[PDB]
RNA sequence: GGUGAAAUUCUUGGAUUUAUUGAAGACUAACUACUGCGAAAGCAUUUGCCAAGGACGUUUUCAUUAAUCAAGAACGAAAGUUAGGGGAUCGAAGAUGAUCAGAUACCGUCGUAGUCUUAACCAUAAACUAUGCCGACUAGGGAUCGGGUGGUGUUUUUUUAAUGACCCACUCGGCACCUUACGAGAAAUCAAAGUCUUUGGGUUCUGGGGGGAGUAUGGUCGCAAGGCUGAAACUUAAAGGAAUUG
């Protein structure tokens, strides 16, 4: 008897311009009223997006990005980075029977005071003539791999910010240097960064939000 | 020699009172009348003064705390959760 | 005749039996 | 209700508890790419014409 | 590309199905009906036919408001429960395809622990 | 670690134990390393920090109490501060 | 009369060159000769006096004020403490949980010491003795011994009388009874031995 | 009579392994025992793949698979036909088909 | 919701779902095996400390310092029990709703003690590999973990080098396995349950038909529940063990 789809508006969200598809989609609020604003009901939304749709490719579809609504500008609103996971089909589809699973996480606050807790998954693999059936790892080796992965993640994040982090996590260059950095201990297929998370935001940083946005 | 088998410091409570309550007061009298390790001076030199008051008698210090020991389980959880949340404030 | 309720009826046997001997003694 | 015509592709075999319901795959008589498994009551030969009250049930083995 | 996206969460369970539509955000839901609110038999609440009718009416409200292409998230009860989708989600997603809407980006989401709390039934089980 | 190489110091080189002898050696310039147990009062802690800033010696906060430092020097009592004159064999003076 | 001991704390008066003194119901861990920081912009230690807006969600604070400025009313007895529950930033109120399990919504500018009050664990030791309870009460107030109303006379209390010691009318006294009738179980929701839920 | 030389299933030289809950009835059965099957499904069934590929944007993208590793107990497995009881000799026939 | 189908209950004071954020506790799945480690009970997140430990290598060391164990001691799953601190999920007792000829039972919704932990008892299990422990010999095989050795072997790349991984062959130790029986067995079955009337390598416990009965009572331990020690009266011709046919 009220029918609120005569009330819900249409807002077009915009992504940081690290991603080639700046446009994503349109969310909806109820009416901008006195004492209760549509901007106020918009202040805290989190959007999950398939990184295939953002990058315009198809092979990159195994990832997902969490954007955070923080500012709105006149039927237009800007999003900020909040977290990254893989998708569950890919995480399970990697995890095989008969190989150890090297897995590590580290907490680090960046140059700007975003702290991030950042994860890295790598497996074991065969080597092209291995007649042994399974190929596990000694756990002292998995200790060495966690050490190297902790070093390389804290080095390739701590001296940067959200923008350079995004530019590193899109084309898979970190795990490229990881694979290249530990050919010399154990084989390790499927080296990946599976989960990054924002924990503590700095002060509101909306100038760097325009440094994401604002070109177009 | 051996004074008593199982009553300890509660020969001052005699044949009275019921053995159960003499158990609880045996344990808690051991606690509130035993010395403790002063972390401020590294000496086993503490005693109790009142509920809460724990004094170190060599380095002449005082510290508030549990009515029968230097610290309780509740205060252990309190110091850890304050340390956690203060760290994430720092972060 | 059967042994686990030899057992629980045995412990109740000993409970009733010990109480009544503690009455008389 | 837009009733659905169909045409028998091949039978599979009489199932159900008492045995008296066959399963046949049929093509919708206008969409040769779409055939579908379907429970039928009586006796079904090949290549004949079925009628359906719906097209999107495709019920399963019965016991 | 004049098609706008939404999210269809399909919660399949062995008592009921849920077909739920939100925006690209997570608050401000669009429209949800269930087979359990569709038919009245209390055991057909998780029927595939029930999820088919629920998907049809969610599609009706969805095309009436104008949402066209939808990211699908499908899941079970999960946790220490069943882990696995019942007879709902399959027929629901087929009916959502046969509706006339647009479906993309299906990935399973279902909540699953790193070894949660005890399951219910108590060590010897739901021995019936 | 630090315990092994401190045991190596007491084996080979030379030392002094105690606060008064430590500050006496530090005025006299015979010492190079000052090791402070972390349960020293902050006044005496920062006092020996000031004397180390005067004397250009190295200083290191032994992570524990003076009981742990007494175990680390092989004595059955507490040492608030232990001053390494020369290690003899340990590379502690080179590292850290 | 308390068990929870106190800290005579020496502050500096910012407006006149003197030493104004204050008495705190201490927490655990606080000690002689401790620098103690009070107010909003301070950092969250054990011993400091943050307000509830500037604590985060979920912090153990004791001697929590109830309304802004009234110098401490909640959670002050020997071993108590108030968990912060969860906020509402506009219309600035903070929800706390109170040592009776209570969920209260108090002023965000209410202060409080951080920690749990010293002298915890007091009531785990049996009194054992009329003598012990005698000195506990003769340093509080004259409410010990208590003679039972059923072992007085009928004139002295509504349970007295009889050739036995029994009461007769039901002993759950309502709230809309008058004075002189309220001596018993007062306006009871339920009686009897609680083999049941916390019901909150 | 000792029916199995493997007693159930394969400890052979531990002691205690952790127990695990049957999917159908939540019996806490130890993990060494307790029929394991790894079942994967496509999220859609075999008859709807052409339907969804006909009614999809983003042409020829992927089609992912639900994975699940269903644990089962003896009672639930034999009751629900994952396992059949086998002859005295083919008990040693350790081969899956 | 929940079920075999239902009802108990929760819901326009918005229940279930959605989203955001936080707290609280236990847990440590996917890796997960006919793999490891530990005296066993047992132990699966990272990282650090703390001390241990098996095996391997050894042209080191001492030179019988041993094997097995009555009394004796340590540890000892879980349930218990004594007070705390927690106490989320599951949850004996209890509540109901079902199912029933009845259901104080399985099924449903909750719910205390518990679950968790600190300090202290307890000392038991199908603690089961139902196979004492140390030794020597007796038969074929392929995978496996840990260490070693060799290879005109492979690979990583920056270039061969340094490994590290992989491959081939051996060796010690390890959890197992697959075939045959020379053998053993009452037999299922067994590389030890073999090397036994053709009877003896060192040694510790245990059983002597079934019930009675782990009861009696004496003793000791335990807060208690109960532990370890432990018969008799009388009764009965069986109790049984692998295997065949129905």
């Amino acid at each position: 008897v009220v029918d609120p789809f005569t009330r819900k508006e249409w807002f077009d969200i915009k992504a940081p311009s690290t991603f080639e598809n700046r446009n994503v989609g349109k969310t909806l609020v109820n009416k901008s009223t006195g004492l209760k604003s549509a901007s106020d009901a918009l202040k805290g939304r989190v959007v999950e997006v398939c990184l295939a749709d953002l990058q315009g490719s198809e092979d990159h579809s195994f990832r997902k990005i969490k954007l955070r609504v923080d500012e709105v500008q006149g039927k237009n609103l800007l999003t900020n980075f909040h977290g990254m996971d893989f998708t569950t089909d890919k995480l399970r589809s990697m995890v095989r029977k008969w190989q150890t699973l090297i897995e590590a996480n580290v907490t680090v606050k960046t140059s700007d005071d975003y702290v991030l807790r950042i994860f890295a998954i790598a497996f074991t693999r065969k080597q092209a003539n291995q007649v042994k059936r399974h190929s596990y790892a000694q756990s002292s080796h998995i200790r060495a791999i966690r050490k190297v992965i902790s070093e390389i993640l804290t080095k390739e994040v701590q001296g940067s910010t959200l923008a350079q982090l995004t530019s590193k996590l899109i084309p898979e260059v970190i795990n490229k240097e990881i694979e290249n950095a530990t050919k010399d201990i154990f084989p390790l297929q499927n080296i990946h960064v599976r989960k990054v998370k924002l924990l503590k935001q700095p002060k509101f940083d909306v100038g760097a939000l325009m440094a994401l946005h604002g070109e177009g | 020699a051996k004074r008593t088998k199982k009553v300890g410091i509660t020969g001052k409570y005699g044949v009275r009172y019921g053995s159960s309550l003499r158990r609880q007061v045996k344990k808690l009298e051991i606690q509130q009348h035993a010395r403790y390790d002063c972390s401020f001076c590294g000496k086993k030199t503490v005693k109790r003064g009142a509920a809460g008051i724990w004094t170190c008698s060599c380095c002449k210090k005082t510290v508030a705390g549990g009515a029968y020991t230097v610290s309780t389980a509740a205060a252990a959880t309190v110091r850890s959760t304050i340390r956690r949340l203060r760290e994430m404030v720092e972060a | 005749m059967r042994a686990k309720w030899r057992k629980k009826r045995t412990r109740r046997l000993k409970r009733k039996r010990r109480k009544v001997r503690a009455r008389s003694k | 209700t837009p009733v659905t015509l169909a045409k028998v592709i091949k039978v599979l075999g009489r199932t159900g508890s008492r045995g008296g319901v066959t399963q046949v795959r049929v093509e919708f008589l206008e969409d040769t790419s779409r055939t579908i498994v379907r429970n039928v009551k009586g006796p079904v030969r090949e290549n004949d014409i079925l009628v359906l009250m719906e097209s999107e049930r495709e019920a399963r083995r019965l016991r | 590309n004049s098609q706008v996206f939404g999210v269809a969460r399909i919660y399949a369970s062995f008592n009921d199905t849920f077909v739920h539509v939100t925006d690209l955000s997570g608050k401000e839901t669009i429209a949800r009906v269930t087979g359990g609110m569709k038919v009245k038999a209390d055991r057909d609440e998780s029927s595939p036919y029930a999820a088919m009718l629920a998907a049809q009416d969610v599609a009706a409200k969805c095309k009436e408001v104008g949402i066209t292409a939808v990211h699908v998230k499908i899941r079970a009860t999960g946790g220490t429960r069943t882990k696995t989708p019942g007879p709902g989600g399959q027929a629901a997603l087929r009916a959502l395809a046969r509706s006339g809407l647009r479906i993309g980006r299906i990935e399973d989401v279902t909540p699953v622990p790193s070894d949660s709390t005890r399951k219910k039934g108590g060590r010897r089980g739901r021995r019936l | 670690s630090i315990n092994q190489k401190l045991a190596l110091v007491i084996k080979s080189g030379k030392y002094t134990l105690g606060y008064k002898s430590t500050v006496k050696s530090l005025r006299q310039g015979k010492s190079k390393l000052i090791i402070i147990a972390a349960n020293t009062p902050v006044l005496r802690k920062s006092e020996l920090e000031y004397y180390a800033m005067l004397s250009k010696t190295k200083v290191y906060y032994f992570q524990g109490g003076n009981n742990e430092l007494g175990t680390a020097v092989g004595k059955l009592f507490r040492v608030g501060v232990v001053s390494i004159l020369e290690a003899g064999d340990s590379d502690i003076l080179t590292t850290l | 009369g308390r068990g929870a001991p106190l800290a005579k704390v020496v502050f500096r008066d910012p407006y006149k060159y003197r030493l104004r003194e204050e008495i705190f119901i201490a927490n655990e861990g606080v000690h002689t000769g401790q620098f103690i920081y009070a107010g909003k912009k301070a950092s969250l230690n054990v011993g400091n006096v943050l307000p509830l807006g500037s604590v985060p969600e979920g912090t153990i604070v004791s001697n929590v004020e109830e309304k802004p400025g009234d110098r401490g009313a909640l959670a002050r007895a020997s071993g108590n403490y108030v968990i912060i529950i969860g906020h509402n930033p506009d219309e600035n109120k903070t929800r706390v949980r109170l040592p009776s399990g209570a969920k209260k919504v108090i002023s965000s500018d209410a202060r409080g010491v951080i920690g749990v009050i010293a002298g915890g664990g007091r009531v785990d030791k049996p009194l054992l003795k009329a003598g012990r309870a005698f000195h506990k009460y003769r340093l509080k107030r004259n409410s010990w011994p208590k003679t039972r109303g059923v072992a007085m006379n009928p004139v002295d209390h509504p349970h007295g009388g009889g050739n036995h010691q029994h009461i007769g009318k039901a002993s759950t006294i309502s709230r809309g009874a008058v004075s002189g009738q309220k001596a018993g179980l007062i306006a009871a929701r339920r009686t009897g031995l609680l083999r049941g839920s916390q019901k909150t | 009579p000792k029916k199995r030389a493997s007693n159930g299933r394969n400890k052979k030289g531990r002691g205690h392994v952790k127990p695990v809950r049957c999917v159908n009835c939540s019996k806490s059965i130890p993990k060494d025992k307790a029929i394991k099957r790894m079942a994967i499904r496509n999220i859609v069934e075999a008859a709807a793949v052409r339907d969804l590929s006909e009614a999809s944007v983003y042409p020829e993208y992927a089609l992912p698979k639900t994975y699940n590793k269903l644990h089962y107990c003896v009672s639930c497995a034999i009751h629900a036909r994952i396992v059949r009881v086998r002859s005295r000799e083919d008990r040693k026939n350790r081969a899956p088909p």
